[PDB]
């Protein structure tokens, strides 16, 4: 089919490491973006053969949405924050160089974007 | 482009 399975979310052999940081990436960003009106595109891997994209996994290298985010958080996939932004980030530039500009999705994309930077800004030190 | 469509339909 046009999709892959999806990223892991287990990270073998790490060993449990608990920070305010990461208890602040899942309970108050991930949460409140999931929340959010815009949020359901993002819940779960983009869907190709739903959406009739055949190239989306051939130019999207990395895939990342905020289902997996959130599995990797509660499995402690992450070693600390930065690694958990970065997946943030991957998610919204996949869909900034994937959609043309101004589309529906990019729109969306952009306003949680907005809302995780305002969240961010609040980590924990 | 391969449109997504839109999710919000504008009326």
């Amino acid at each position: 089919s046009m999709n892959p399975p999806p990223p892991e979310t287990s990270n073998p052999n790490k060993p449990k490491r608990q920070t305010n940081q990461l208890q602040y990436l899942l309970r108050v960003v991930l949460k409140t973006l999931w929340k959010h009106q815009f949020a359901w595109p993002f819940q779960q891997p983009v869907d190709a053969v739903k959406l009739n994209l055949p190239d989306y996994y051939k130019i999207i290298k990395t895939p990342m949405d905020m289902g997996t985010i959130k599995k990797r958080l509660e499995n402690n996939y992450y070693w600390n924050a930065q690694e958990c932004i970065q997946d943030f980030n991957t998610m919204f530039t996949n869909c900034y160089i994937y959609n043309k500009p101004g589309d529906d999705i990019v729109l969306m994309a952009e306003a949680l974007e907005k809302l995780f930077l305002q969240k961010i800004n609040e980590l924990p030190t | 482009h391969f449109p997504k469509g839109i999710k919000q339909i504008k009326y």
